[PDB]
């Protein structure tokens, strides 16, 4: 499993302004 | 700098390869080697420029159940690489349709915000409309479609100058395209929008 902060992805949000689902692991499941 | 693709007469065609900050989008049908060309491209982009990488991660998101975490190992392996590690370095997330597509792209940048130690370098996108084409049906609906696909591909470009990443999607028939088509046997030959022939190997793509 990989996540993210909160504080990193209200970042994204600011980049993406202009314009819960699973998110993302590792090749090995993590 | 530039991903390699380990054919060397495709990394010519390419003027040195897959290039960061840009969108290379691969055309074709099923064994044209969309798919094996990008699980090539997720294993070269973790070697040193020396090698034709970038010391980087990779992001995969899936649409059309293509994935094979085997066929990595067995690219880095046969590569000389410690396949357990490329694995850690390739991070995965199966798009189950058109909105979970575009959320994932927030994910990868957050994700790629913190990476920047090995940081995200390339993302690829297989397949990029086909959940477009699945979900949106006719005349009437294509509008929403061509408008939801422009809004896709403006947020991968944003990614790719932002995070200085190489966005590399395949296509069916503002982005570097590329055309796939098959010959003599696991041969394949790419065409861009003169030629170039490619060989779908162990090691994964070469002349
Ligand atoms: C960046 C988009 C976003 N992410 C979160 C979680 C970090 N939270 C928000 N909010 C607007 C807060 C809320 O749920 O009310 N936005």
């Amino acid at each position: 499993k990989l996540n993210v902060s909160c504080e990193a992805l209200q970042k994204a949000c600011k980049l993406f302004s202009d314009i819960a689902f699973s998110g993302f692991s590792t090749a090995s499941g993590k | 700098g530039r991903i390699s693709t380990g054919s060397k007469s495709l990394d010519k065609l390419l003027g040195g390869g897959i290039e960061t900050q840009a969108i290379t989008e691969v055309f074709g049908e099923f064994g044209s080697g969309k798919t094996q060309l990008a699980h090539t491209l997720a294993v070269m982009v973790q070697l040193p420029p020396e090698e034709g990488g970038l010391n980087g991660s990779a992001m995969y998101i899936d649409t059309e159940n293509t994935f094979r975490p085997e066929r990595l190992r067995e690219i880095a392996q046969n590569r000389g690489l410690d396949p357990d590690e490329v694995l850690d370095n390739v991070a995965y997330a199966r798009a189950f349709n058109s909105n979970h597509q575009m959320q994932l792209l927030y994910q990868a940048s957050a994700m790629m915000v913190e990476s920047l130690d090995r940081p995200y370098k390339l993302l690829i996108v297989d397949s990029l409309t086909s959940h477009f084409r699945s979900e949106y049906i006719g005349r009437g609906a294509l509008a929403e479609r061509q408008q939801k696909l422009a809004r896709f591909l403006r947020m991968l470009h944003r990614l790719a100058n932002e995070f200085d990443i190489a966005v590399f999607v395949t296509n069916q028939v503002a982005t570097l395209r590329v055309y796939l088509r098959k010959g003599k046997g696991g041969k394949r030959i790419a065409r861009l929008i003169g030629e170039a022939v490619f060989s779908i190997t162990e090691k994964g793509i070469e002349d």
